[PDB]
């Protein structure tokens, strides 16, 4: 138990978690565009001129 | 996702479905008129008005 000074280390291992990327890199999934306003069907001339 | 104010300036959100490009836009807004207030969303057809006339309506809508 003299606890002498040992030599300098050769290198460094570093352990850390890696993320999973099987999900991302996929084609994007955007929010679907709301439709442009379309005229309602069944619009008729309700007003007829008097006389 | 909830993004913040400093976080927004490094993101490329898109406004419409057409503006989404792969590898460019990371995010997209919920609906294109989400840049406006509660009160400023009560102005009809506000993208056809001049902008001081929309600023005046937000004031005189409250009077």
């Amino acid at each position: 138990g003299g606890l002498t000074c040992a030599s300098a280390p050769q290198g460094t291992l570093r352990i850390l978690e890696g993320p999973q990327q099987s999900l991302s890199g996929s084609p994007l999934q955007p929010i679907p565009a709301s439709p442009p306003p379309q005229i309602p069907p069944g619009l008729r001339p309700r007003f007829c001129a008097f006389g | 996702e909830l993004i913040g104010t400093m976080e927004q300036i490094f993101m490329n959100v898109a406004i419409f479905e057409d503006e989404v490009f792969a590898g460019v836009t990371t995010h997209q807004e919920l609906f294109p008129h989400s840049l406006l207030s509660v009160i400023a969303n009560f102005i009809p057809f506000s993208d056809h008005n001049q902008s001081p006339r929309n600023m005046y309506q937000c004031q005189m809508g409250k009077q």
